[PDB]
């Protein structure tokens, strides 16, 4: 059950890890740009999209502690 | 100068992570070689005993037995390291690289083996090991098989010893046999030990000396024949010195004097006597009280003890050769310990 | 490599990885989740090991089974 869990934990916390840079290099790009219409509301969606995955994703790291 | 006994206190202390099985001594420079429990082989200087030379793992399981020798061709080093791996392994030392480098694996055996030995008699290497498959084996260094398969005892063999064409094997079963090594027979069996052998041994010639009761021939039958009295140690508290007797000179066992004899017994020690190595006059063994004792083959009491050298079990002791004028018997002398830590005595 | 550790009696040196992986070579356990900010060995040996994710986890090194067993964390 702990290697199970350790390895639950140490797959959520790369993800995290992974997304958060994802979410800093599209806010990178992002503010670069800041077709030109159409990428713009590919970041925005993109944006969005990320967002509501690092939502849920600290929802569940939040119940990986209980 | 054959008479050097060590001092009290250990020279310096060599840290190993495991349990020390058996160490070695390089006849031509201060090099001692340390096993483990884990497989590991070590080759700690005595100069520097900060970081091993070359520590190479080349078994999964543990090593028991080792034997080191200086070949002189009509040359190099010789390390081989009978392991719990079904296998035994042979390493080469070379001196400009300061690293082991491997020759071969030699195969057979059905269990663990735990003794091995090499020699030279007339310019071809040999390589014996017993193990737990009741069965004395042979090898040819530069060939790579076996010669000679056979089985001496009923229950298994665990130390050996020979010189030209004779080995001696102690065994589970507390008896002790000469075993001719072309021929395959048995030429004398040794009863009156209580427990299975630990390790045993030949005392061999010298050449000059004032007086000895336990090295000399006494008739020309044992001045020619060469082999007359050997040591045993054996897990009931004891080391005895045995008289081996004649054969009917292949030579055949005698009927009325197939028999081994006892001739001193030595007692003191607290648990089981592990390993012995004879040097002059003196009789270097250890056991498995945390100590190491120093037995005289005249007067056949202990001069002095070395009381709580480890805090755990002593596992092996080994001296230089000292019957041959090939290698000199330096002053150096180097124990083990269950409790992960190998002492050595100079000066 | 977030830090770097030695053995005090032997010839093994410890190695961690800034991902929260330990490695001891002369064994690959993941003490913590997150990234180790340094370690600390005494001589049993014990190995403290402290990381951003607000745990401390102590964990001690096998010599004669060449693996690394956690006792306790904070």
């Amino acid at each position: 059950k702990y290697q199970d869990l350790q390895e639950n934990q140490r797959f959520v916390n790369v993800g995290l890890e992974k997304l958060n840079e994802s979410v800093l290099k599209v806010n990178e790009l992002n503010k670069t740009l800041s077709n030109v219409q159409a990428n713009l509301d590919r970041s925005i969606s993109l944006v969005k999209s990320l967002t509501f995955e690092k939502e849920r994703w600290l929802n569940t790291t939040k119940q990986f502690s209980k | 100068v054959l008479k050097w006994i060590p001092r009290n206190l250990p020279s310096c202390l060599i840290n190993v992570e495991s349990s020390v099985t058996s160490v070695k001594l390089h006849p031509n420079l201060p090099i001692v070689f340390v096993a483990t429990d884990h497989g590991k082989l070590y080759a700690f200087d005595l100069f520097n005993y900060t970081i091993p030379l070359a520590s190479l793992q080349s078994h999964t399981k543990a090593i028991t037995s080792m034997d080191v020798l200086f070949t002189n061709y009509t040359n190099y080093l010789v390390i081989v390291t009978a392991s719990k791996d079904l296998q035994i392994h042979v390493f080469k030392w070379v001196s400009e690289e300061c690293k082991f480098q491997q020759i071969r694996s030699l195969l057979g055996h059905e269990h663990i083996v735990s003794a091995v030995k090499i020699w030279q008699k007339n310019n071809d290497v040999h390589i014996a090991s017993c193990s737990r498959d009741q069965t004395v084996k042979i090898w040819d260094f530069h060939n790579g098989w076996s010669l000679k398969t056979f089985q001496p005892h009923s229950q298994w063999v665990r130390s050996i010893d020979v010189l030209g064409d004779y080995i001696i094997s102690g065994s589970h079963d507390t008896t002790l046999r000469l075993t001719h090594w072309p021929s395959g027979n048995g030429l004398s069996v040794g009863t009156g030990h209580e427990f299975p052998i630990e390790k045993v041994k030949f005392i061999h010639f010298i050449e000059d000396s004032p007086e000895i009761r336990f090295r000399t021939p006494s008739t020309d039958r044992y001045k020619n024949w060469g082999m007359q009295y050997c040591v045993s140690a054996s897990r009931d508290r004891t080391i005895k010195i045995w008289e081996i007797p004649l054969p009917t000179l292949a030579p055949i066992p005698n009927p009325t004097d197939s028999n081994f004899r006892c001739v001193l017994t030595l007692k003191g020690h607290l648990s089981w006597v592990r390993d012995i190595s004879i040097r002059g006059q003196y009789l270097f063994s250890c056991a498995d009280d945390k100590s190491v004792r120093c037995w005289d083959l005249n007067t056949g009491q202990c001069l002095h003890v070395w009381e709580k050298l480890h805090t755990g079990f002593v596992n092996c002791l080994d001296l230089d050769v000292d019957f041959d004028s090939n290698v000199t018997p330096r002053q150096m002398m180097v124990t083990g310990g269950l409790d992960c830590k190998s002492n050595v005595f100079m000066r």
